[PDB]
């Protein structure tokens, strides 16, 4: 899970 | 004829449209902005999901800022009068009314003006859908329990 | 005799205004993975606006981040459908  | 009803785009035109995905998951390393690990599963979903749905599919890999708005400036000057709707999808990086090119920013404002009924006479009346996938800042949800 | 040069957009933002959106780098974003089973699914049979509706639920209920780090551990995501759409949109006819 990662952020944009 | 019979009682006619107008509450529903026209979706039979000759073609659907044209759906303009931008795949950004290489920057700059001098904007310092993170790789986007799994957007190309991204990109061949959507280039397929929107095939089935007969629409003239373009990827673009990794656009600088200058690329993505004259690839949305030449789209929206082509003649959609033959196309029932338009689409975008957006992948990259971004926060607050901004998407990320390989190299810097793009208003966001910027990428849609090019549709605007009057600058876009062929797209008048018909749906110009922008599907992005971006952040749009730094909040994070806690959730709540249900 | 004129219409809005602002009408007949719609923005399918993956996330709410100021928040993060979330993207898992083995099986693509919450939110596209999830618009693409929507659209699969149901193209055929719903107006967009509740196919997008869909679309919010699935990310909703179905997606929690995991993370070593406690400040981006545990979070979820609502998309944020945009219309200014003047008419039904069925991706169907006839
Ligand atoms: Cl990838
Ligand atoms: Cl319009």
């Amino acid at each position: 899970d990662e952020v944009d | 004829s019979g009682i006619s009803l107008d509450n529903s785009y026209k979706m039979d035109y000759p073609e659907m449209g044209l759906c303009i995905i931008i795949n950004n998951k290489n920057f700059h390393k001098s904007t310092g902005m993170t790789s986007r690990s799994g957007t190309d599963v991204d990109a061949a979903n959507l280039r397929e999901t929107f095939r089935n749905l007969k629409y003239e599919v373009r990827n673009k890999n990794d656009l600088t800022r200058e690329e993505i708005v004259e690839l949305m400036r030449d789209v929206s000057k082509e003649d959609h009068s033959k196309r029932s709707s338009f689409v975008c999808v957006l992948l990259s990086h971004g926060e607050e009314g901004i998407i990320f090119g390989t190299n810097g920013p793009v208003d966001l404002k910027k990428i849609t003006n090019f549709f605007r009924g009057d600058r876009c006479r062929s797209l008048d009346g018909k749906p110009k859908l922008f599907i992005i996938q971006a952040c749009r800042g730094t909040e994070l949800d806690c959730g709540i329990e249900t | 005799h004129k219409i809005p040069v602002e009408a007949d957009f719609l923005y399918a933002y993956s996330t709410a205004p100021g928040y993060y959106s979330w993207r898992n780098s083995k099986d693509g974003s919450w939110f596209i993975q999830s618009l693409c089973a929507m659209l699969k699914q149901y193209a055929d049979k719903l107006e967009f606006m509740h196919i997008l509706t869909r679309v919010n639920r699935k990310v909703a209920t179905e997606f929690e981040s995991f993370s070593f780090d406690a400040t981006f551990h545990a979070k979820k995501q609502i998309p944020c459908i945009v219309s200014m759409l003047t008419k039904e949109l069925y991706f169907y006819h006839h």
